[PDB]
């Protein structure tokens, strides 16, 4: 009942949750690494070794991990994130050891061929230009460029094409000798999955792992805090029909013991959009202002974004480049947060935060392939697992004072950085911001 | 039945109680109505939608905004869905609040008040809906399918309503259909996580007292004719890419027919998808239409097999999307995989092909059953169509021990047009299409030319 966790020698953790009345699985492999662990040179070779992990190993050519996945039913993926590097599969409960195996196989063994590594840098490319055609993920990687200014945060994950042409075999295999230790990685597993079994299979398949000669609690801080540059970044472009804009302030990470109150703070001012509205029956005074006298905008969207050391809070806003003045609607939004801060909220309204938050957080672990999400990004970011009942609690206990406070405090007289993408004319300057929200 | 944890009843009015596993972090229910586009006619044409779109309004013991408040404070996580054999409410909420959310949904299943405001509302977004559906392929195909494979007839009275018909729908056709299929007797309660003991409670206390209105017994079998059709070319946007349209269909079988293994496992083994297929190993690339066709032929941007299968028949066939110039080939290239399934002596269906779509198929079961909504959906289901669920183990047993001769031999069935279904259908094929109709050629003769369904009663 709960997450059974163990160590192996090597430091490598194992996570597990049994799902009773199942008869498959998810597992995992976690490790502190991904972006975030690259240099400016190195930029972008996590996710280079991620695509290359189903090319083929020391044990298995490419066709004989897709042909032997696909015999037994199970399914393979593979993730990047700044934070981390993942690779999970889904299988039968029969499979769970084979799972165990091809993970780590792919994870450790793998050839990187050259002639693969070559073949590779275009579909990188072709996969660059297509974010490049998703403008909420343009803005948000350039917020990240000047909010983390030359820091490890402030780095993409594709990296610059500069770089996706130039990583060489021996960059793959220093990022993998460097990064790849067992008291750095995760295995979690959830469903039909007998905890001490899985841990020996993590032993026989995993063990051969490098210990970091300096081990350090999965937890426990990497080094100096990221730090928080305010700065603005105006990305003119008069082509494009509709602009857009975010706002953040330093946020809330994994494990600050505001991190709920973070999140339902985040819920009370919410989202909109111009024609479906909320999601809400009844909206905040901040939505219906928006949709007044023809619109103030396209959307809103509230966002919190957390690391193990920093996170991101705020707004992110879609407008009309003909027909909206952003300044208007920046005006509202910076007056919602002035409301929330004034204290001028209702019980209601935080009551109605807490349900959406509890909901988005709990109900949403269902299948094993979610909880061993949640049990190793909790686990590989943060040293363990707060339980479905314990995160019900925290939030729970949130009171509309919590909230007030947690405002005043992070909206109050803080740095704020910003990034707008199209017609740019008409976006007000962060000092602009800074003077009206703090007013 | 018994690792389940799976337990049934009836209350007095006939109303069945279902519940399935134990204790979880949270808890999920709904309430199966045996109702749907398929028992319409002409005279109900679209209330189902309607009502369903009209789910969670206000009843006689909730004002609407209460209704919509107490369903946010309890998670959102709510829907009412509807389909051709279905018509649902929803939802999965924590422990101590399965009560209060039976109440909201029996209240909205019993005393929907439906003002003339709400039914406005409901029609005036319904027709931008349904102008918005006629734009996607992927829904429009399937849509054609149906109607041309019973001739407009139960399974194939149009899912979508057609847009003229929807002013006319008034309260008193709204009322028609709810005193016809708004009934105890035709209604499941389900519930994931509940005590069996709890359960009862709950139900006799909101549904126990609800009355049947005894309405005429208006479902009829569905009886597959097969038949053709063609919609004009879709319009040229920008950079997307020019596509024609084609489904080749059979009868298929009833979801609880004893050979619905073998036949899902055939659909897994032909597979297929899009040329594109994002997704590492296990996506399915080993999959006859994904070596034998989209692997081979590019101006073929997509090919899948697809198994509708319903409480007393289905479609099985396949998809095929080319690039207008390749229209003419399409026919042909869907004759030679239906027939490389059974009729072909090099191309048998071997132990390999077998074994993993087998695997496969017991995979993506069990996979998806990991989902409690999707284990009550399942549930509820099941036993609405005849009252047991049938436990996980007889389920991979009966797929397990398929044979190849098993998939041949269902394969050659379908293909054939030897399907024997209770509404006694016809052998021959449902060919629908969306491009010029002179680009597919002889539909017909490269069908016969394959020796593909069936000519003489
Ligand atoms: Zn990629």
């Amino acid at each position: 009942p709960g997450t059974r966790t163990s160590k192996l020698p090597n430091g490598l953790t194992i996570a597990t949750e049994y799902i009773p009345n199942t008869s498959s699985a998810t597992v995992g492999i976690f490790v502190d690494a991904g972006s975030r662990a690259e240099n400016v040179k190195n930029n972008g070779t996590a996710h280079f070794l991620e695509h290359l992990a189903f090319k083929g190993t020391q044990n298995r050519p490419q066709q004989g991990i897709e042909l032997e996945i696909e015999n037994i039913g199970s399914h393979l993926n593979a993730y990047t994130s700044r934070e981390n590097t993942v690779y999970y599969a889904k299988s039968l409960q029969e499979d769970i050891p084979k799972a165990v195996d091809i993970l780590s196989d792919i994870l450790t063994k793998s050839v990187l061929d050259n002639s693969a590594i070559e073949r590779e840098r275009d579909v990188i490319i072709r996969e660059s230009e297509e974010v490049d055609k998703m403008y909420d993920e343009v803005v948000f990687d350039h917020l990240h460029e000047i909010t983390y200014k030359d820091q490890p945060l402030g780095r993409t994950i594709l990296g610059p094409i500069k770089n996706i042409k130039s990583i060489t075999r021996t960059d793959l295999k220093d990022y993998i000798t460097k990064n790849y230790k067992g008291d750095r990685m995760v295995l979690a597993g959830a469903g039909a999955v007998d905890h001490e079994k899985l841990v020996q299979y993590a032993q026989k398949y995993f063990g051969h792992v490098p210990k970091s000669e300096s081990p350090v609690p999965l937890g426990s801080p990497r080094g100096p805090l990221p730090v928080f540059c305010r700065g603005e970044r105006f990305i003119k472009e008069n082509t494009l029909p509709t602009t857009h804009i975010a706002i953040a302030l330093e946020g809330v990470s994994w494990s600050a013991p505001d991190y709920f109150v973070a999140l339902a703070t985040q819920a009370i001012v919410g989202n909109w959009d111009r024609a479906i509205g909320t999601g809400t029956n009844s909206p905040s005074p901040l939505a219906v202002a928006a949709s007044q006298n023809g619109s103030l905008a396209n959307s809103y969207m509230s966002f919190s974004t957390s690391y193990a050391d920093s996170g991101l809070w705020g707004m992110y806003i879609v407008t009309d480049s003909n027909e909206h003045n952003v300044r208007l609607i920046v005006n509202e939004i910076l007056k919602e947060w002035k409301r929330i801060k004034s204290g001028k909220i209702s019980d209601a309204e935080v009551n109605r935060a807490k349900a959406q938050l509890k909901a988005a957080l709990l109900l949403s672990l269902d299948g094993s392939t979610a909880i061993v999400e949640d049990i190793g990004r909790q686990v590989v970011t943060t040293g363990k697992r707060l339980s479905p009942e314990e995160v019900f609690e925290q939030v729970d206990k949130i009171t509309k004072d919590d909230i007030i406070m947690w405002a005043n405090y992070r909206l109050q007289n803080k740095p704020v950085s910003m990034v707008a993408l199209g017609n740019t004319s008409t976006v007000p300057n962060v000092s602009y911001i800074e003077e009206k929200l703090n007013q | 039945a018994r690792t389940d944890n799976f337990k049934l009843s009836s209350l007095a009015n006939g109303l069945k109680v279902a519940t399935s596993n134990t204790p979880g972090h949270f808890s999920a229910l709904g309430l199966y109505i045996d109702a749907g586009s398929r028992f319409e006619g002409r005279n109900l044409k679209g209330c189902t939608h309607i009502l369903d779109r009209l789910a969670f309004k206000s009843t006689e013991h909730v004002e609407g905004r209460a209704m919509a408040e107490t369903l946010e404070l309890l998670g959102g996580n709510y829907q009412c869905t509807s389909s051709r054999e279905n018509l649902m409410y929803q939802a999965s909420v924590f422990n101590q609040d399965v009560g209060k959310m039976l109440q909201l949904m029996s209240e909205t299943v019993r005393f929907p008040k439906i003002t003339e405001q709400e039914l406005q509302e409901q029609k005036l977004s319904a027709e931008y809906e349904i102008d918005e559906v006629w734009m996607k392929p992927e829904l429009v195909l399937p849509e054609l399918l149906h109607t041309a494979a019973y001739s407009g007839e139960t399974l194939g009275s149009p899912l979508i309503c057609p847009r003229g018909l929807i002013p006319s729908i008034s309260k008193y056709y709204l009322l028609d259909y709810r005193n016809k299929f708004y009934t105890p007797e035709n209604t499941v309660a389900a519930f994931v996580g509940v005590p069996h003991e709890k359960a009862l409670e709950l139900t006799g206390k909101y549904l126990g007292d609800w009355q049947s209105t005894h309405p005429p017994i208006t479902k009829k079998v569905a009886q597959y004719t097969g038949g053709e059709s063609c919609i004009p070319p879709a319009p040229v946007f920008g950079n997307l890419p020019e596509l024609f349209h084609i489904q080749i269909g059979f009868e298929g079988l009833p979801i609880d027919h004893p050979d619905i293994y073998a036949l899902a496992t055939l659909q897994t083994l032909l597979g297929g998808g899009g040329s594109f297929s994002a997704g590492g190993p296990g996506k399915g690339m080993y999959s006859r239409l994904y070596t034998h066709v989209l692997n081979q032929y590019y101006f073929v941007e997509n090919c899948v097999a697809f198994n509708h299968s319903y409480s007393d028949s289905g479609i099985f066939g396949i998809s095929l999307s080319c690039i207008p110039q390749a229209a003419p080939q399409a026919v042909e290239v869907i004759a030679q995989q239906m027939y490389n399934t059974f009729a072909n002596k090099d191309l048998r269906l071997t132990e390999d092909e077998v074994s993993r779509a087998k695997n496969q198929l017991k995979s993506s079961l069990l996979m998806n059953l990991e989902s409690k909504l999707v284990e009550l959906e399942d549930m509820g289901r099941q036993v609405l169509m005849h009252g047991r669920k049938i436990p996980v183990n007889e389920m991979i047993s009966k797929i397990e021990d398929l044979k190849p001769d098993d998939i041949s031999r269902v394969a050659e069935m379908i293909f054939t047009g030897n399907v024997n279904n209770a509404g006694n259908g016809k052998g021959r094929a449902t060919v629908v299409m969306q491009g010029d109709r002179g680009s597919f050629g002889d539909v017909e003769n490269v069908l016969k030319a394959y020796g593909l369904g069936n000519s003489s009663s």
